[PDB]
């Protein structure tokens, strides 16, 4: 299963090509992989958070 | 004037305030205790908090009538007071004129019939949270006299929309009617600190 | 235009109102709503 | 004088509150032509026997 | 001045402080005791710890009203004080002026 | 290296600070809010 | 006028064939028909819900 | 810059063609221009707001 | 409107081409534009002054 998605149609901080944006709802809560990079990707839900597990 | 400083006019003392409200005297209690459930009791109390004292007063009357233990306790408590000797004393280190005034008042109260009934009616405020007794003023020449004391049901009053501690008569208007100065003896004992609606002992004893 | 003749001394008053609940005051001060932490510094 | 009268404009102004809430609602009138009959639910089934 | 030393101005004594807050006098208690659960009570207490005393005060009023034993105990305790005789005494080894003031 | 030689002796000092509001603590530890509604009991 | 609408991209339990999945259908607070089916279809929302005045 | 868009998740009053619909997320908060019409534009943020600067 | 011209054929400073002569009645007192240059233009009248508004 998926512990949480926290999407609400908003990611925390998806930073690519040297610029940090806010979209695509790529929020995860698990230590499967890239936890160090998961800190950077996550840790900034500017807007509301809605958790709807996908049971993946 | 009165103790509160409100201007006093002797013209209005010839007739009771409620005389021009003949509608009140024809009302009958609705007996809200019959078929009473906890939800109904909670609604009654909450509505009373908001200025609808009629239902609360009728419920309290029914509660007093239908419970023998509660009635016996309240009657014993009131009869305790009714049996106490009383006297009128002059103020601290009073002068001769003040002593004479106090003596005359004492003599007047001794010879005033219906004092015990007045005390009994006033003591109803212990349970109901407030008791109103209307005065009948008469002139036996040059000296005003209380002709009689009339106890008016608590269901005849309400709360001022602009003040939760001030009672008013039910005259079909949203704001009621202010109580006439020198026309009532309002007794509001304070068992608990709060507004007049919440101050009754029957509110504690209802559950 | 907009007339109405009514009694006032009757046991009933025309167009009777209903103050079912008082003028309760509803407020949004601080750590009582989300409008002020996960949102702008808004109060209603 | 001041070589920047625009900057000193905020310096030389003043604020006085006289129009603030210089108004009131019309006097209460429903008391004369209506009576409050508060209830405790979302309805009121009035009933009388004519 | 007052005991705490704060400056005292007699101009502000003509009117009560809350007179200019007519909104307060029109409020009604929310009765938070009805439908109260342990979680709700814990939240009420914690929020009161943080400066929201309104809910705590209303809950305390409801608690006083709805419990006969607690109300009787509190009333007895307070009536114990209300029946005590009291007097005003001058300070230690007070002078004639202080005695007159007392 | 962005140094700043300063006299700090005149009536004013360089880079003067402006304390508007203290560090009032903001908390979200009660079910009151929608964070615990929409999420697994997330306090803030 | 009908009072009752859900327009926050919110999730509700709508059952298509042998399963109940996210979808927005009736989404009203008033009912005159399909009450028994509406109950299954009108399961209150999972996520943020906000109402409007369709006045249809 | 745009100090606040006042757009996310909220919809404001927009009076156009004699009918005042609610859409397009035209929220703003500044004293740049059309300040008087700002009241009409922000006359109905019926839904929850969530500010986010566009740095315009 | 120009509420003060401050001219009275006064010798107002006009620093042009490295020399500050007095060419015409360039006296002005307003917060429209070029206040910093208004410093140089209206520094030294050097002669008697009298303002007569042009209502410009």
């Amino acid at each position: 299963e998926v512990e949480g998605v926290f999407v609400r149609a908003t990611v925390e901080r998806r930073c690519r090509a040297g610029f940090c944006f806010d979209k695509e709802g790529q929020g995860f809560a698990d230590g499967v992989l890239s936890d160090e990079q998961l800190e950077a990707l996550e840790s900034d839900p500017l807007l509301k958070v809605e958790r709807c597990t996908f049971s993946g | 004037v009165d103790v509160y400083g409100n201007p006093i006019r002797t013209q209005q003392l010839r007739e009771p305030q409620t005389s021009r409200l003949a509608g009140l005297a024809k009302e009958f209690a609705q007996h809200p205790a019959k078929g009473l459930t906890p939800a109904k009791l909670a609604r009654i109390l909450v509505e009373a908090e908001q200025g609808n004292l009629q239902a609360q007063a009728e419920l309290f009357m029914d509660m007093e009538e239908r419970d023998a233990h509660l009635f016996a306790e309240m009657s014993k408590r009131k009869r305790a007071i009714l049996g106490l000797d009383w006297a009128v004393e002059p103020p601290r280190n009073a002068s001769a004129a003040e002593k004479a005034d106090a003596d005359y008042l004492h003599e007047l109260l001794l010879d005033l019939e219906g004092l015990e009934d007045l005390l009994l009616d006033a003591l109803d405020g212990i349970g109901h949270g407030y008791s109103c007794i209307e005065l009948e003023w008469a002139l036996q020449g040059r000296e005003w006299m209380p002709l009689a004391f009339h106890h008016r049901p608590q269901s005849w009053f309400q709360l001022n929309p602009e003040d939760q501690n001030e009672l008013r008569l039910r005259d079909n208007s949203p704001a009621g009617e202010a109580l006439q100065p020198f026309g009532w003896i309002i007794h509001r004992p304070r068992a608990r600190s709060g507004y007049v609606a919440r101050s009754g002992l029957f509110r504690v004893l209802a559950w | 235009f907009a007339p109405a003749a009514d009694p006032g001394a009757a046991w009933y008053l025309l167009d009777t109102s209903r103050s079912l609940k008082p003028l309760i005051y509803q407020e949004r001060m601080k750590p009582s709503f989300t409008s002020m932490t996960k949102e702008d510094d808004e109060q209603v | 004088a001041i070589i920047t009268p625009a900057l000193i404009s905020a310096l030389k102004t003043s604020f006085q509150k006289h129009f603030q809430d210089a108004l009131a609602t019309a006097p209460s009138t429903y008391l004369q032509v209506a009576t409050v009959i508060p209830s405790t639910t979302a309805s009121n089934t009035y009933g009388w026997l004519g």
